[PDB]
RNA sequence: UGCUGA
DNA sequence: AGGACAGCGTGTCAGCAATA
């Protein structure tokens, strides 16, 4: 409950109340977890995902 | 009394392993087969070499000995309320020389607990793991050290309250300095080398460990309660 | 375990029928294998163990 | 003749002609074995070992090592030809053992 | 909510049924996809292709396909490739155009697939659908997935005629696998980034030590521990020609001459001691560059394992100086120590182990692969290993 | 200062040594280069039985790994004759067809493989060059001249039992000629095929081809080929007294000949060879001290017994040509570069 | 430790699989749900 | 089923002495003094018909 | 070429009680010199029993001329004039040298302990005479019984 | 498998010649790994296969009826005087040769005859591979099973120890590209996956709640991301995204 | 839902 | 404010038949 993620939180257990929660409050979620980031099809941002490449011109 | 019962027949057992397991063996160690595989660390231990010959041993279910009837009996075998260690899972036959129906009960008794116990215990160690990897699973080590949350929440500020992921401290414990200093042309050729040694420069840290000792030299009691006034 | 279920095919329109072709008796057997006759329908066949460790493949459970 | 089922030789870091590696194709441990048996005889020869590559496959490796002078391809076309006479002279004295004990049997 | 209401029936479940459970849809379809471009089926020993490899036998090899791009210098052997066919092994499915896509060369007419292999360079480039070519990265999983060490890398060794997946025996422990029924699950990477990173991070080599407490997870198990503590053993001596063959069949040796030893007894005949056939072995697996490794340690078989009749008082010896339980390594050649589990095997601090620190983890590798085969061929060709009844006896 | 030249000597626990002491180097003088005419007068052999279908010759003289190519050449290079592909154009029997062509497989035929050749890969029609055909079509029937009786072959019987006197050979080009009328049949008139019951037939046509034994068992012309070196057998101290009768029963029992050279019996080593080696000295503890039994270095005894397709001595002699061919043809494929 | 080792996922799996796989206080998976999943005032022992 | 054409280990042929072999059983002879007669030495051959279970007997006792 | 001889005599056959197969572990013990021998000996080979003499010789080459030893062997060599007056030669490496124990005492002894593939040996006694050796060197360890 | 629970695959079908043959001739048929004893104590193949091979070379046919054999009488003494009565060795071990070297093996080996039942589980019918195949309409994933093309479930367990080791693309490739990797629309300044549309058929986008068709741009996402965005819909409740 | 495999 | 209590929870891993 005292997490910063909705879309974590709900992929554990609960996941009605949390949702319930979430959008009863507006809650805003930054898609910075491993579980928002598999959600959502991103990069997670740990291990090899932590850094960019930035190809000079 | 199903305690102080499981400790003379234990006296037994080691007067009987002690006979027969260490040289009344018909071929030793060096020809042994079964010894030079569980005394090498092939497969297997001398539990069960023992308990292959000269004793199987005390069943144990719950901790405690096989349960008794609601008569007084541990089995049809037996009077109730039977003094006899082998009426309470004393096993004296091995399996050399096969055992007997009522230890094979008992035997029987013990190997099937052993597997409704492992299906529940992983039953309950899944859960708990699924918890711990559910809560954790965002703390990852950042590249000013410290260990931050996936919101930037500071868990820890280095990780093992040093730093040093674990693999690569096996060498660094004292006791394994004598084999670096031995292998340390082959470690400074293969690894840092020279390059790395001499583009170190120690002073900032160097100094500090000489304050830091010199403190230390001057305050051999370090809890007592320092102060101007 | 593969073996001889039954002496009536052609008639039995199972859904899987697993049938093993030459079974044999073991040479090493209870007694009680003989009172109810399971020789009528064997189970598996005689073979010529070895217990050597030569191979390199037949380690940690298989043969 | 036959382009690879037979000989494939590596010369080794350095086209050493001293040191080589023979593949022979579809022969396993029996020739492999004589013949290593054979090219051990050579006080020229400082290494001699064939090994079979992977059980599904069907080829070994020879490697000869010889001193410092002769390229390692005599040895083995040595140790072929006086396997070939062992094997010759066996053929010849079984013949004659088996037809002596022949007339030996059938005159009694 | 098909239980916020109990009592209406023909109550089929509702949203809070679809999302929220262990069958669910973010324990599954959100957390555990189904994927692609995989292939699971009974594990077999192997012991024959290196640590670092699996092997594939030749009906995952003919199906699994890695989607490579045409370029000037592959557009060759990717030739041979769509020649060969989707049938035969170093072959190809399908070849996918510039701005079009998915022409399928499952044709066994032979003709079109060659007039398809012109046109290979004739915006992004045909893509050919390869086979696996035996040198590819595979990500292999055993189920119950406890650690990390569960999933590694491995290097695609092709293996013709079997339906199996052939593994070395130093990665049992890392999987738990038992060869009994033991299917195991084996991923493709298709991105090249996948691939880099497999070759990088998740590779098997990089997995010796389990992350648990830094301890060793890969090492030699059963019939190589027997078979090298008896071969260690300080009664074992070993012909020129059984030094020989017995050196050469652990190293299988590919670049560079075999540097031997001298014989540890010179006259009454040239014999050697096992623990010469170790070293040698040792001396040769060890880079070229670097130099031969100094390791002091202890052994597994207690000194006291060895004592047949009374120990009797001998006044200025001190037992253990000279001892079979204290394995001395000097400069790559064993001089003492029966080398048991406590090297070789899953213990730290053993000969592996600091094979591993000095020299890196694909040294490591090589020297377990290298003394696996030795040990192998020693139990194969000179002596046997059984379990009768009068050892238990 | 002790050495034992030409035994290998053995306890219980474990053999002593897997050295032979004779290869270069080997010793402070007796170094080898391989001389040839050491060899060959070093070399005998010689053949104590040979029955039909039997040989024991001795090979004294020559290496393990020598003796090893030979063994492994019969038991799976020497070429033999056998049904690869079976044509079935009815079979109502309780044999299956698959399990049928399993059986007729490993049928030896008497077919002498060194007049053939190979088929050529994808050769499914074959030629009178490399190909036998047989026949087997066989019709079971109710004998009408039959009692009341209930024995199988009397009643129920025409061909109740289909054996390979069954078999007939359908010459395929000019085999006739080359072949005469009884050479190419089955080795065995007796071999049980399969069973029938009345209204069952079986037809069909067998085609056999060249191979070795090392591709499939079927083609193996040998049924074993091993050797064993020989024993030898020595009595340390003269045995003597009513010990003489136990030592004489813990060998196979012709080896020790209990001789009565006096009043007493004294124990005597007959004939080493017989002996197995069973190791049963070892359990008396009183004369595991008085006899010691090892091998003799380089006597070899083979045993080989063929199927029926060629002799026992043809087999041994197409067995050490197989092993020149394989060296001949590697040497005239590095005589091409 | 390189910067970015995700080590949380590495204690829990640590933690885990020793469990998953294996007197007068508690022991087992008990005393570790007491203590981590749980963290209760009551405590059996 | 029916019994097997060659021996397994070995490979000598067996095929020819089921006959033979319960011929010399209703002759009064033992298992072991019949499986002499017939030249079955080694027991890998012994085994091949002293265990061997002819169910191609039973089998052909149901209709055509 | 020589670092040490002396004529010893076997006085111990196995003391420790830990039997090897082939391997028999002699106690000696130097006449003149009162210098002690661990030895590690095939005895298959080269059969040794107890109140036994020997001549025993620790070199560094075998040619007894000044040319050092190649580090190669060759069954081939066509100089055969190395020692061969001896009938047991062994060739091995020193691995550890020792001063002995005793402090506040002259106690220069030293003990090389010299491996032979898996033979040890262990040569203890005045340091005067065991000066040619250093760990890591390899040594021959020639014998001729009396 | 053997009548002893010492069950166990088939790893090789090692060819006769490489066979450890037997002094007698022999050849085994079957080779079992000795190390299966000392952790199982299965103390009764020891002596079935003592008790098969005395039968095999007497004739006879032996009971192993339990507790027939009693310490006093025992079953190895038994069945040992029952060998060394036919020539063989009391312990049961004949020495064998190498069928690869040549030469008779330093140990002697414990040979018997033992009975083998083939179990019903084989390779034939559990081995999977799947590529592609029928893609689950609800989520755009394969099916499963083994009949159809069939895949693997990956598993919330597996994907942790994918991330453990620090390989996030292999993770994205992994799931996105081997799975549900859709291209939606977004209504960019709305942030809403519902509203983009495409006109009866240029076919350009434009955002019903807001009349706008320049802002719809595309952005990768999985077919459960919007099966999810539907469902929640399905409730009233509304997921606004912000599109970068 | 009854089975089965690790 | 001492309770009484009603209320949610999870639960390793893949196959087959078959049938809602
Ligand atoms: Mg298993
Ligand atoms: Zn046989
Ligand atoms: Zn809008």
């Amino acid at each position: 409950r005292s997490n910063s993620s909705p879309l974590q939180q709900m992929t554990f257990e609960t996941s009605f109340q949390f949702l319930k929660q979430a959008t009863m409050l507006g809650s805003h979620d930054e898609l910075r977890s491993p579980s928002a980031c598999l959600v959502v099809g991103k990069v997670v941002r740990g291990g090899t995902g932590l850094f960019e490449l930035k190809q000079p011109l | 009394i199903d305690l102080k019962f499981k400790e003379e027949v234990n006296h037994y057992s080691n007067e009987i392993n002690k006979a027969c397991m260490p040289f009344g063996l018909h071929r030793q160690f060096p020809e042994n087969s079964l010894q030079m595989m569980v005394q090498s660390g092939a497969k297997g231990s001398t539990v069960n070499t023992m308990q292959i010959s000269c004793l199987l041993g005390q069943i144990e279910l719950e901790g405690r000995r096989p349960p008794l009837m609601a008569s007084g009996k541990s089995l049809p075998c037996f009077e109730p309320y039977e003094f006899t260690p082998r009426a309470g899972g004393f096993v004296t036959g091995r399996f050399l020389t096969g055992i007997k129906p009522p230890e094979f009960f008992f035997h029987c008794m013990a190997g099937r607990e052993g597997l409704v116990d492992t299906a529940v215990k992983t039953s309950r160690s899944g859960y708990l793991q699924r918890c711990i990897i559910k809560h954790l699973e965002g703390l990852v080590v950042q590249y000013d050290l410290t260990v931050r949350d996936s919101d930037g929440s500071v868990v820890q500020f280095l990780y093992g309250e040093d730093g040093l992921d674990i693999p690569k401290t096996q060498f660094l414990q004292p006791k394994q300095f004598p084999f670096l200093a031995s292998n340390y042309e082959v470690i400074m050729k293969s690894q840092h080398l020279h390059e790395v040694l001499s583009r170190a420069d120690p002073k900032k840290a160097l100094h500090h460990f000489r304050a830091i000792k010199k403190w230390q030299s001057k305050h051999p009691n370090t809890l007592l309660r320092r102060g101007a006034f | 375990t593969m073996g001889f279920p039954l002496l009536t095919y052609q008639d039995r329109s199972d859904n899987k029928l697993y049938r093993l072709q030459t079974p044999q008796s073991p040479l090493v057997r209870p007694s009680m294998y003989d009172y109810y006759d399971m020789d009528n329908y064997p189970i598996g066949t005689n073979a010529i163990v070895a217990v050597i460790s030569y191979t390199g493949y037949d380690m940690e459970d298989a043969m | 003749g036959e382009r690879k089922t037979a000989l494939e030789m590596v010369q080794a870091a350095g086209t050493d002609r001293h040191c080589v590696t023979f593949v022979l194709h579809e022969e396993d441990h029996t020739l492999g074995n004589s013949l290593r048996y054979m090219i051990m005889k050579n006080p020229e020869v400082e290494f001699c070992g064939y090994t079979t590559t992977h059980p599904s496959e069907s080829k070994i490796n020879l490697r000869i090592q010889t001193r410092g002078t002769l390229p390692a391809v005599e040895p083995f076309q040595r140790g072929l030809n006086e396997l070939m006479n062992v094997c010759q002279h066996v053929l010849d004295k079984f013949e004659a053992s088996i037809k002596d004990y022949k007339d030996q049997k059938a005159s009694r | 909510d098909s239980e916020m209401d109990k009592l209406m029936m023909d109550k089929y479940p509702g949203i809070r049924q679809i999302l929220e459970k262990k069958e669910g849809l973010f324990r599954k379809h959100m957390m555990g996809k189904r994927v692609d471009y995989a292939a699971r089926s009974v594990i077999c020993p192997d012991m024959y292709i290196n640590t670092n490899e699996i092997g594939i036998p030749m009906v995952f090899a003919t199906k699994l396909t890695y989607p490579q791009p045409v370029t000037p210098w592959n557009v060759q052997e990717l030739r041979q490739a769509v020649i060969n066919g989707p049938n035969v092994h170093p072959g190809a499915s399908m070849v996918i155009n510039e701005d079009g896509s998915r022409t399928a060369l499952s044709a066994v007419d032979m003709t079109q697939r060659e007039a398809v292999a012109k046109q290979l360079l004739t915006q992004g480039t045909k893509i050919v659908c390869r086979h696996v070519k035996n040198g590819d990265i595979l990500l292999l999983n055993r189920q119950p997935t406890l650690h990390r060490p569960s999933i590694q890398a491995h290097r695609a060794r092709i293996l013709p005629e079997e339906k199996v997946l052939r593994l070395h025996y130093a990665n049992c422990k890392a999987y738990n696998a038992d060869f009994d029924g033991d299917e195991m699950n084996a991923h493709f990477p298709q991105s090249e980034l996948g691939r880099a990173e497999a070759y990088v991070l998740a590779c098997t080599d990089q997995q010796y030590l389990v992350p648990k407490d830094g301890q060793p997870l890969a090492g030699l198990i059963q019939d190589h521990m027997v078979s090298g503590a008896s071969m260690t053993t300080r009664g074992c001596f070993f012909t020129r020609e059984h030094y020989m063959e017995l050196v050469y069949r652990g190293l299988t040796d590919k670049v560079g001459r075999v540097k031997l030893l001298s014989p540890s007894i010179l006259k009454p005949f040239p014999l050697w001691t096992g623990k010469q056939v170790v070293s040698t072995l040792l001396i040769n697996i060890i880079p070229e560059d670097h130099i031969p490794l100094n390791l002091s340690g202890k052994a597994k078989i207690t000194g006291k394992a060895w004592v047949k009749e009374t120990p009797r008082s001998v006044p200025g010896f001190n037992p253990d100086s000279m001892c079979e339980s204290q394995v001395i390594i000097r400069e790559g050649e064993l001089l003492c120590g029966v080398l048991d589990k406590a090297h070789y095997g899953s213990s730290a601090y053993g000969l592996v182990h600091c094979c591993y620190e000095i020299y890196g983890g694909e040294t490591s590798g090589k020297v377990l692969t290298c003394l696996a085969r030795l040990f192998t061929a020693y139990l194969q060709l000179y002596r046997g290993f059984t379990l009768g009844v009068e050892d238990i006896l | 200062v002790e050495e034992m030249r030409s035994r290998v000597v053995l306890g219980e626990f474990g053999v002593r040594n897997v050295h032979t002491t004779d290869f270069p180097g080997n010793y402070s003088g007796y170094d080898d280069a391989w001389d040839q005419d050491r060899f060959e007068k070093n070399f005998r052999v010689d053949v104590v039985h040979m029955d039909e279908n039997s040989l024991e010759f001795d090979m004294v003289g020559i290496d393990a790994a020598i003796a090893n190519a030979f063994r492994r050449i019969l038991l799976a290079e020497v070429p033999t004759m056998a049904v690869e592909k079976v044509l079935v154009y009815n079979n109502t029997s309780i044999v299956q067809d698959e399990i049928l062509a399993h059986r007729l497989g490993l049928i030896p035929i008497h077919a002498d493989p060194r007049l053939f050749e190979y088929r050529n890969q994808g050769d499914e029609e074959g030629t009178e060059i490399d190909t036998l055909q047989f026949r087997l079509q066989v019709r079971c029937t109710r004998n009408p001249h039959a009692a009341k009786d209930s024995s199988d072959p009397n009643e129920l019987y025409v061909n109740h039992k289909v054996y390979t006197r069954h078999m007939t050979w359908i010459p395929l080009g000019n085999q006739a000629d080359l072949f005469p009328e009884g050479t190419i049949r089955p080795v065995h008139d007796d071999i049980l095929i399969a069973q029938l019951r009345p209204g069952q037939e079986i037809d069909l046509l067998m085609h056999c081809v060249k191979g070795i034994g090392k591709d499939h068992a079927k083609f193996s012309p040998v049924a074993t080929a091993s050797y064993r070196l020989l024993p030898d057998i020595t009595l340390l101290e003269p045995v003597e007294g009513e010990a003489a009768e136990e030592l004489s029963r813990c060998f196979s029992p012709g080896v020790i000949e209990v001789q009565e050279v006096q009043g007493k019996k004294v124990a005597r080593v007959a004939n080493p060879r017989l002996d197995t080696f069973s190791r049963e000295i070892f359990r008396n503890e009183k004369l595991k001290k008085v006899v010691r039994l090892a091998r003799v270095r380089d006597h070899y005894i083979f045993s080989v017994e063929s199927t029926g397709v060629l002799p026992p001595d043809v087999l041994v002699s197409e067995a050490i040509k197989v092993l020149m061919g394989k060296c001949r043809r590697f040497l005239d494929e590095l005589d091409a570069v | 430790c390189e910067p970015g080792e995700a080590v949380g996922l590495l204690a829990a799996q640590s933690i885990g699989e020793p469990s998953t796989q294996m007197m007068n206080v508690t022991l087992g998976i008990p005393r570790l749900r007491e203590i981590l999943m749980v963290a209760s005032a009551n405590i059996k022992t | 089923m029916i019994i097997p054409v060659r021996c397994f280990t070995c490979g000598k042929i067996v095929g020819n002495k089921w006959e033979a072999y319960l011929g010399l059983l209703q002759a009064e002879y033992t298992e072991g003094d019949a499986l002499d007669a017939l030249g079955l030495k080694r027991y890998c051959c012994r085994r091949m018909l002293l265990a061997h279970v002819d169910l191609i007997e039973k089998l052909l006792n149901y209709a055509p | 070429g020589i670092l040490f001889e002396d004529i010893f005599d076997v006085k111990d056959i196995d003391p420790e009680g830990k039997k090897f197969d082939r391997v028999s572990r002699l106690h000696c013990e130097s006449e003149s010199f009162k210098m002690d021998l661990i030895l590690d000996v095939n005895i298959q080979i080269y059969p040794v029993d107890l109140g036994d003499k020997f001549r025993l010789v620790i070199a560094s080459t075998l040619y007894e001329d000044g040319t050092l030893d190649d580090g190669e062997y060759n069954p081939t060599d066509d100089r055969p004039s190395r020692a061969d007056q001896f009938e047991y030669v062994m060739y091995g490496k020193v691995y550890r040298i020792e001063g002995d124990e005793t402090s506040t005492e002259a106690a220069t002894r030293l003990s090389a302990y010299v491996s032979y593939g898996g033979l040890l040996m262990r040569l203890q006694g005045d340091a005067n005479n065991l000066h040619g050796f250093e760990v890591d060197s390899r040594v021959y360890l020639l014998m001729k019984k009396l | 498998a053997s009548r002893h629970g010492q069950k166990g695959i088939l790893s090789r079908l090692w060819p006769a010649e490489d066979m450890p043959f037997t002094e007698s001739g022999m050849v085994p048929d079957i080779l079992f790994n000795p190390h299966g004893f000392p952790s199982r104590m299965t103390i009764g193949m020891l002596i079935e296969s003592m008790a098969g091979k005395s039968a095999a070379l007497h004739g006879l046919c032996h009971d192993a009826t339990p507790f027939i054999f009693s310490e006093e009488n025992s079953a190895l003494e038994y069945f040992g005087e029952m060998l060394k009565a036919a020539g063989y060795n009391f312990y049961g071990t004949e020495r064998l040769y190498s069928g690869i070297s040549g030469l008779e093996l330093e140990a002697d080996i414990f040979i018997g005859v033992v009975y083998y039942q083939r179990l019903r589980h084989m390779v034939s019918d559990k081995f999977q591979v799947r590529t592609t195949g029928a893609r689950d309409r609800v989520t755009n994933q394969p099916i499963g099973g083994r009949n159809v093309q069939g895949g693997i479930r990956f598993g919330e367990m597996e994907r942790d120890a994918l991330l453990a080791h620090g390989t996030s693309f292999l993770l994205h490739d992994r799931l996105f590209n081997c799975s549900d990797r859709s291209v939606a629309h977004v209504c960019v300044k709305c942030g809403s996956l519902l509203s983009p549309l495409l006109e009866k058929p240029n076919r350009k986008y434009n955002c019903t709640l807001c009349s706008r068709s320049d802002t719809i741009d595309t952005v990768s996402v999985p077919y459960v991301f919007r099966y999810f965005v539907a469902e929640l819909a399905a409730m009233n409740i509304k997921v606004k995204l912000d599109v970068v």
